[PDB]
């Protein structure tokens, strides 16, 4: 297509109790990060490197529609189990899925938003290294991944 | 890994992974794991020396047994993804000096290869001298044996 | 005419066909039951080995008819097979290999 | 199939007010030979640039010329872009790209030339069929591939020619090709033969491979069983899956 | 050529886009979200390697030579401070093309010296 | 031949390695050592299959195609030879090495999976292992196998069962419909026939 | 090139004069064996700003048996054809009086003109061939068996002998590509003559419908 030509490859996470997918950049601003330089900052630990830069690139430009977090979580809550009535029904139902179904492993409570940040910004960032292809893919019958 | 081997703060279950090229650690405190005890080689030499045998020998009114040996550093319990960066020698033999070197590190010994078998197929004798599926269909008859 | 048949229908000139009844066999099955010398010359005719072969060919019916349409689909079917034994029953072959009384 | 990406190098897009600028060190030679007698710019020139390396490796294992891919560029996208390109003297490979000259007679431009690198890299089609991912090149020693003729003795001669087998089919486009075999060729592919050489052609080319993967293990299974079930496939008058 | 990277903007912090002055005929970044614009030194905005001859002694990281797994060798020296162990590994990287070339990494603390033969 | 191999690991070391036309460079070194350690075991068991009196018993069984073939004889005395998954040699399980006691890229014909023991002398530990890899592969065969190929022979018997051969000896299915006009084209039932050469053919 | 675009009518012409004498339309011998050169010296090589434009490579083919019934082959010049196109060429069948002809499309024909061919079955017929599907006479494949289509004399007999009703016969659907060739209507009956490796021959009847 003439839209698939151009952006190239775009990153999309599949959340917990939401009907359908969410662009990335817009979760890392759900969790508080306003600039782009803050979000690239937990994905990319080296800005020197630029071959991870152009990966992530189109995933911004997908995302630039939305500038602000109260914006974002009402772009989530739209997709919820149930669409809210009332807006703020929205965004008070999008901040408790980040809060609690979101990586629960990490913090289920409060600022854990900033502990969230970065081990999200590693999922992103570990993607990126089996797409350029400096890591291996993970095998699906290595018995240390079994428990 | 010392406090591990003394036991001290860290119980010998939990297992800690130090992977080079991705420059992360890992520490497995998690249930389910697997793993299975392994001899230490510290230089060239086993940590297993004789005057640990001969107490072991007269174990019986000692009072002295398997968990003396661990808390005293000689064995250790490596899980398996653990096992991605160990090396490990057959036997004793692999230790001394070949004049060709294949490995000088070795940094783990296996206490003896034959325990790779499990209960039913530690019965057979001599069975590295038959074809694989033969040792597999014994596994199946030798649960259903009069006894 | 049927060696220019043969390499039309075989191409790669692989020669070993599944046919219904073995000749070699008993073209030797025949040396063997009436005692034949092969040392010796042969009493059988030449020609009533070719006359023998015609006769032969007619008594083999895969499809029965006088029409036209029922002649042509017999001398497709049994094609191969009237080659095969008109190559084994040649009345050469009979005055020297076989030999037959 | 060689798409353009199969004989890229690396790809950049530069920015030039006007070519004589030449922001790159070496392309200003050559630049500036075809700008003696500049022609077709007459409406103005794009200033955005696209330019990509050729490796010379996979142009001369192809044997291709740069003034050929310089004909489908321009032929494929028309009058909208303009190529120039290098001697092979250049150690260097290169071949330039501008925007429609008569364009500055939406999308913007940076955009709209990055639109057109991922749609080249793809779809360029410089040369072959597409859906033929690759072919192999040997001398089979099975009498079956090998051709044989009826001498003047008439007897058998096995020669030994070299044939090509693809990976990937479209068939009825190979068959036309010149030098290309029209009787012997054939694929494996049923669905192919079937929209192609007809419903006899199936009949045939089914007892074929059925015959294949049966005789492959050295087993044999007689001819008759075989023709029996091409005859019940195919005599409803197309193919009859077994489902 | 050059790889080119990004450019943040100074004030939002927000990705710099490249865009074209028309009247000076000079290329400019400018953020989106601001009129933050400043000028291009480089020139260069996209570029992409195909053919992606890749240099991993960029990549390789000179702490490998802790590893026990390794192989090492005293036939080749180090370059710089002439140590004799080396410890020698393959690409170890998916999408390598055909590579078996060994990468060598100096032994002994602190030189971590990176060579190919 | 293990020395064979390990110059064929040193010239791709090296570079030194061209790749075979339509080949990986990968694809072209999995090749040549294929065809060396191929050579090995086809060397080492036709020795073994010289040195058998004529009073042995594995000849005599497999001598009269009783039982056993040519190829079990080489793996008793000989060598077992590569262990194969896939269709590939042994994979990598664990991060660019086989075991946790060979060393990280060893591609050599130990690493790998190459047994060169014989049954009779007994497996060394790791060959044991290797050689539980490659015979699990044939027990998986053999289990999947089985339910295809009956689902096959249903749909194949479904679809056919009903052609016969009607008495104008035209195979017309149960419709009236015609398959043939004769019986396999020559009209003769199968169990009779025989190979027979041409002899004018050729 | 222009050499290419030669050579390819070159095949297209030579491939449907082997249609037209495999109908029994009259076929002179030279117009079947043309050397590239030949054709290169009557049709005058590259098409392009060059004698042949598409057009005047009309072919005008007589039955053999009656000198009427004739045939036209079409090679229209566009990339594809729209009825505005056909009525021009069904204008000049109504013009000359004949009944049967050909239409070689460079890349397709328009939807609405397929039907358009369909919309005269009695009085003029039309069959499209594709640019490609004559770039090679399949009849000269090895996988295809000779192919004979058959007298209504014949099959009258035929169906007789073997007493069958005529959907007792195996099928060979009409858009078959070997049906095309032959310009086989519904309810014809063809003969497929192959060699085989028991019986030697056999001749196989496939109807068309
Ligand atoms: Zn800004
Ligand atoms: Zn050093």
């Amino acid at each position: 297509g003439a839209k698939k030509s151009a952006i190239g490859q775009r990153i999309v996470a599949t959340l917990p109790y939401i009907k359908q997918e969410v662009p990335i950049i817009i979760v890392f601003r759900a969790l508080g990060f306003v600039s782009d330089r803050d979000i690239l900052e937990h994905i990319i630990y080296d800005f020197e490197d630029p071959e991870m830069m152009e990966m992530v690139k189109p995933s911004l430009d997908e995302a630039f529609v939305i500038q602000e977090q109260n914006v974002a979580l009402n772009f989530i809550g739209s997709r919820g189990a149930k669409p809210g009535v009332t807006k703020e029904k929205r965004i008070k139902y999008a901040k408790e899925v980040l809060q609690k179904e979101m990586l629960p492993h990490v913090g289920v409570s409060d600022f854990c938003e900033t502990k969230k940040a970065y081990f999200l910004g590693y999922m992103v960032h570990r993607l990126l290294l089996a797409a350029l292809g400096r890591r291996e893919l993970d095998d699906r019958d290595h018995y240390g991944n079994k428990r | 890994r010392k406090l591990r081997r003394q036991m001290d703060i860290i119980v010998s279950e939990v297992s800690m992974i130090r992977d080079i090229r991705e420059r992360e650690i890992r520490i497995y405190t998690d249930a389910g794991r697997i793993c299975r005890p392994l001899l230490i080689v510290e230089k060239q030499k086993l940590l297993l020396k004789k005057r640990h045998i001969d107490q072991l020998k007269e174990r019986e009114y000692n009072n002295y047994s398997w968990q003396d040996l661990v808390a005293s550093g000689v064995v250790e319990y490596i899980d398996t993804l653990e096992e991605e960066t160990v090396m490990l020698a057959m036997t004793p033999d692999d230790l001394q000096e070949k004049e060709v070197a294949y490995c000088s590190t070795y940094t783990h010994c296996e206490i003896h290869p034959s325990m790779i078998l499990g209960v039913c197929a530690s019965i057979i004798p001599f069975p590295d001298h038959n074809q694989s599926p033969r040792n597999t269909y014994q596994s199946a008859m030798g649960k259903q044996a009069m006894g | 005419e049927d060696r220019e048949v043969l390499r039309v229908i075989f191409p790669t000139g692989d020669s070993k066909v599944v046919l219904p009844c073995n000749l070699l066999r008993m073209i030797w099955n025949a040396q063997k039951i009436f005692h034949i010398n092969p040392r010796l010359p042969s009493d059988l005719h030449p020609i009533k080995v070719v006359e023998g072969v015609k006769e032969l060919s007619k008594k083999l019916v895969i499809v029965n008819g006088d029409d036209p349409l029922s002649r042509q689909a017999q001398e497709n079917a049994t094609l191969l097979f009237n080659i095969h034994l008109r190559s084994t029953l040649c009345s050469r072959r009979m005055a020297e290999e076989f030999r037959l009384s | 199939h060689t798409t353009l990406r199969k004989v890229t190098a690396n790809t950049a897009i530069y920015y030039d007010p006007n070519p004589q600028s030449t922001v790159v060190a070496e392309d200003q030679e050559w630049v500036n030979v075809y700008y003696e007698m500049p022609d077709f710019d007459v409406a103005r020139i794009s200033p955005w640039l696209l330019r990509v390396e050729l490796d010379r490796k996979h142009m001369t294992d192809r044997k291709l010329t740069m003034e050929q891919i310089a004909e489908k560029i321009n032929a494929g996208f028309g009058d909208d872009l303009n190529c120039i390109f290098n001697d092979d003297n250049a150690e260097k490979l290169v071949l330039r790209i501008r925007i429609m000259n008569s364009d500055e007679n939406k999308m913007d431009d940076d955009v709209f030339l990055r639109c057109i690198e991922s749609n080249m890299l793809t779809d360029m089609t410089l040369q072959g069929i597409e859906q033929i991912s690759k072919v192999y090149m040997h001398l089979p020693q099975t009498d079956n591939k090998k051709k044989i003729i009826i001498t003047e003795d008439g007897e058998f001669k096995a020669l030994q020619e070299w044939i090509l087998e693809t990976d990937g089919v479209s068939l009825m486009r190979v068959l036309s090709e010149k030098d290309v075999d029209p009787v012997r060729t054939t694929s494996n592919d049923i669905v192919e033969i079937f929209t192609v050489l007809g419903i006899e052609a199936v009949r045939k080319a089914l007892e074929r491979e059925l015959y294949h993967v049966i005789s492959f293990d050295g087993s044999y299974v007689n001819y008759r069983h075989l023709a029996l079930l091409c005859d019940t496939m195919t005599c409803r008058g197309h193919l009859m899956a077994i489902t | 050529p050059g790889i080119v990277g990004i450019r943040f903007c100074q004030e939002c912090n927000n990705m710099l886009y490249p865009k074209e002055d028309k009247e000076n005929r000079i290329l400019l970044y400018a953020c989106r979200n601001c009129d933050y614009q400043q000028e291009a030194d480089n020139s260069c905005i996209y570029v992409n390697k195909i053919t992606h001859e890749v240099d991993e002694l960029t990549q390789i990281i000179a702490d490998v030579s802790q590893d026990p797994t390794l192989p090492r060798t005293e036939d080749h020296p180090c370059q710089k401070c002439g140590h004799k162990e080396a410890v020698f590994f393959q690409s170890h990287s998916a999408r390598a093309e055909d590579a078996m070339r060994l990468y060598y990494v100096c032994t002994a603390p602190h030189c971590g010296h990176r060579w190919t033969e | 031949a293990k020395q064979d191999v390990i110059e064929v690991i040193e010239k791709a070391h090296n570079n030194e390695l061209e790749p075979t036309p339509g080949n990986t460079l990968r694809q072209t070194f999995e090749n040549q050592v294929n065809r060396i350690l191929n050579d090995a075991r086809d060397k080492t068991g036709s020795s073994a299959q010289k040195s058998l009196s004529e009073y042995n018993n594995f000849k005599s069984m497999v001598v009269s195609g009783a039982k056993g073939s040519k190829i079990n004889i080489s793996q008793v005395i000989a060598v077992v030879g590569q262990q194969n998954v896939e269709g590939k040699r042994i994979p990598f399980g664990f991060k660019h090495r086989t075991l946790p006691h060979f060393i990280k890229d060893d591609y050599g014909p130990e690493s790998r999976g190459f047994v060169e023991n014989s049954y009779l002398a007994g497996l060394t530990p790791t060959e044991f292992f290797f050689h539980a890899m490659g015979g699990r592969e044939g027990l998986i065969d053999t289990a999947v196998k089985t339910a295809e190929t009956g689902y096959i022979q249903r749909r194949l018997i479904k679809s056919m069962e009903s052609v016969m051969v009607k008495y104008d000896a035209t195979v017309r299915n149960s419709i009236n419909q015609v398959v043939q006009l004769r019986y396999g084209e020559d009209g003769l039932a199968g169990e009779s026939v025989e190979f027979q050469n041409l002899a004018t053919l050729k | 090139d222009d050499e290419e675009e030669t050579y390819r009518l070159w095949k297209i012409r030579k491939t449907i004069m082997q249609l037209c004498h495999d109908r029994g339309y009259l076929v002179t011998q030279d117009g079947l064996d043309q050397t590239l050169e030949e054709f290169k010296a009557q049709f005058g090589g590259k098409p392009s700003e060059g004698r042949p434009r598409r057009t005047d490579l009309t072919v005008l083919v007589a039955h053999n048996d009656d000198p009427t019934d004739q045939m036209f082959v079409f090679f229209p010049e566009e990339p594809k054809v729209g009825i505005k196109t056909i009525k021009v060429y069904c204008q000049r069948m109504q013009e000359e009086n004949i009944t049967r002809a050909l239409i070689v499309v460079q890349q397709g024909m328009t939807p609405s003109a397929k039907q358009s061919l369909v919309d005269m079955a009695p009085k003029y017929i039309l069959e499209q061939f594709l640019q490609q599907e004559l770039l090679i006479n399949i009849t000269e494949h090895e996988l295809v068996p000779e192919h004979v289509v058959m007298t209504k004399e014949e099959v009258t007999e035929l169906l007789a002998r073997y007493k069958l009703r005529e959907n007792q016969l195996p099928r060979i659907q009409a858009g078959d590509p070997v049906a095309r060739y032959f310009g086989i209507k519904r309810g014809q009956v063809v003969k497929i003559i192959r060699p085989s490796e028991t019986a030697g021959r056999y001749i196989t009847y496939r109807l068309v419908q």
